[PDB]
């Protein structure tokens, strides 16, 4: 982002990103290609494409901040439940409408989900993003930022499909009411370690065929699993019943976005405003 | 050497070819600014940069 | 690998799009130079190029896809075919691909007709020209879902189907009159039919809303293409399909006859 503008004749603001021209990145190719295709009102609209000989030029929607940064600035001020609810929702209704028209995102985190003054939140940054197939073939792996990655990316599963941006999103709900990572792992092996202090160590029973995948030993230490009244203190009944759904070991088990909208935790949820100035 | 390695239609004029794609401002009018030299017009859009 | 939350909503969704996503039908007699028999080399041409590369058969129907939607809008005279397609399939390639292979590999493998630089520009023109709408539905989108349906599954009839889908990619008169949903359906049956005499399932006309009534056009254009494929100048889909990868299904005799 380099530019952004305001509209005299509406007051809707714009912002303007640049790429400098392999040719096209096939990053460009896929973030633009799938963006157009994307009108939701949780996320963030591309509104034009300009293309120079050296230079492509992206006319987004302008949002005020990141939920990392608004995270950093509330540090030590807890996130009202009803904002935190609010955008959990409408991330969720985000998600369902990309993986409705088969697309994954595969790079949920805070840095990547803008928010504005009005209390909305919108799903951003679509350049690690790809269209699926049904069913899915293998696609590139190691795919979302570390600390936000799925088990079955991190045990190397052959395939992989909506349940890893749910858990990103699980893992986001959980930092949101704590203003901490969830699981804040500093390689490979400590972030599968980090999940499996807190869930467990899964086994056949929990998740049948763990055993059997690519980067499964059985030399990984047996932790038990702690109840989710210990991961999330704060979180009330409904909230750990959420959670716990969204961070299922089981990617065939893990709640889907769409079936997480109905779920009771959203009873009396409402669109509040942020709490601090942004 | 591999069979898929293979011209079909003939050999082309480059410059020719190299001219007819080098030539490919309505989106200038809509924006106000100008993309080629990475510079804000003035319009109905206030571009304050970053 | 399995998606059963979304499938339907997938579904409907790319068969929105398949509409939208649609080259035009009698494109190629606006075209002052080129023909359909020239299509069929550059297709073929690209299949090679697919199996040489060892990419997959999706970005192949991509790069097809990307082909005839640039031809229905721009005129090409037939020394630039064979850079449109290249293009073509250097952009379905990023779009599709874990490892996209690099420009220079697709200069290399035009035998150096065209130079980097051209490619790059070539690229650029199909990106404005298609407007960045690359994320089309394909033949194989919709085989991939139908088998599905199977009872059981029966790897042999996946690959013939597979086979019947990309057969049609060769020759613009007749299947460009079909959509993909449609060209996948006669296919899936044709495959189907051939290998086990069974027919298309009632849970796909569920799905789909297609009978064997509203495919017969398509399957009776299909079975002919079956029928006649090893006399076909373009050959190099058959050759693919003799690879055990693909349980030699090109050598598989298609029925004299449907039962319709």
């Amino acid at each position: 982002v380099v530019y952004k503008a305001r509209n005299k004749l509406t007051g809707e603001v714009v912002a303007l990103k640049k790429i400098r021209l392999e040719g096209v990145p096939s990053t460009a190719i896929r973030e633009i290609s799938l963006l157009k295709e994307l009108n939701h009102p949780n996320i963030v609209k591309l509104l034009d494409v300009i293309h120079t000989e050296n230079k492509l030029y992206l006319v987004f929607e302008f949002l005020h901040q990141d939920l990392k940064k608004f995270m950093d600035a509330s540090a030590l001020t807890g996130i009202p439940l009803p904002l935190i609810k609010s955008y959990l929702f409408q991330l969720l209704q985000g998600l369902a409408f990309c993986h409705s028209h088969r697309v994954l995102h595969r790079d949920l985190k805070p840095q990547n989900l803008l928010i504005n003054t009005e209390g909305a939140i919108k799903l951003a940054d679509f350049g690690l993003a790809r269209a699926f197939g049904v069913p899915v073939r293998t696609y590139t792996h190691e795919v979302v930022t570390l600390w936000y990655r799925a088990p079955e990316i991190l045990l190397g599963c052959k395939y992989y499909s909506t349940a890893v941006d749910i858990w990103s999103l699980g893992c986001i709900f959980a930092e949101m009411v704590t203003r901490r990572a969830l699981f804040p792992g500093d390689s490979e092996i400590d972030q599968l370690f980090r999940i499996f202090r807190t869930l467990g160590t899964p086994d056949e029973v929990v998740w049948p065929g763990v055993t059997s995948m690519p980067d499964y030993k059985p030399s990984f230490p047996k932790w038990a699993r702690q109840d989710f009244s210990k991961v999330v203190p704060p979180l009330d009944e409904d909230g750990r019943s959420l959670l716990s759904q969204m961070l299922h070991y089981d990617p065939n088990k893990r709640i889907s976005a769409k079936a997480a909208l109905a779920h009771p935790f959203f009873q009396d949820v409402t669109k509040p405003v942020p709490h601090l100035r942004l | 050497k591999p069979s898929a390695c293979r011209n079909l239609f003939g050999p082309v004029d480059h410059e020719e070819l190299t001219r007819d794609l080098e030539k490919h401002e309505a989106s200038q009018r809509k924006w106000n600014f100008d993309f080629q030299n990475h510079k804000p017009l003035e319009g109905k859009y206030e571009w304050q940069e970053v | 690998n399995e998606v059963p939350d979304y499938h339907e909503d997938i579904h409907t969704y790319l068969r929105e799009m398949e509409v939208k996503c649609k080259p035009k039908v009698g494109y190629m007699k606006k075209q002052p130079d080129i023909t359909n028999s020239m299509r069929a080399i550059l297709v073929d041409w690209l299949v090679e190029v697919g199996e040489e590369y060892k990419l997959q058969n999706e970005t192949l129907h991509l790069a097809v896809n990307y082909i005839d939607r640039f031809l229905s809008s721009m005129s090409v005279l037939r020394g630039k075919l064979q850079l449109v397609g290249t293009a073509a399939m250097l952009l379905a390639s990023k779009f599709e691909e874990i490892y996209p292979p690099e420009v220079a590999e697709f200069v290399y493998i035009t035998d150096d007709t065209y130079t980097k630089k051209q490619v790059l520009r070539m690229e650029h023109l199909v990106l404005k020209v298609l407007t960045f709408d690359l994320a089309a539905p394909t033949v194989n989108q919709f085989l991939t879902q139908y088998f599905l349906h199977q009872q059981p599954a029966n790897c042999k009839v996946e690959s013939l189907a597979m086979f019947l889908g990309e057969l049609s990619l060769i020759d613009a008169d007749p299947y460009l009159k079909y959509l993909p949903s449609v060209i996948a359906g006669a296919a899936f049956h044709l495959a189907l039919y051939t290998v086990t005499g069974q027919s298309w399932p009632e849970s796909l006309i569920r799905k789909t809303g297609y009978t064997l009534e509203s495919l017969k056009p398509c399957l009776m254009d299909l079975h002919q293409t079956y029928l006649k494929a090893p006399q076909h100048a373009q050959q190099s889909i058959r050759e693919k399909y003799k690879n055990s990868k693909y349980h030699g299904v090109s050598l598989l005799n298609p029925p004299e006859t449907l039962n319709l």
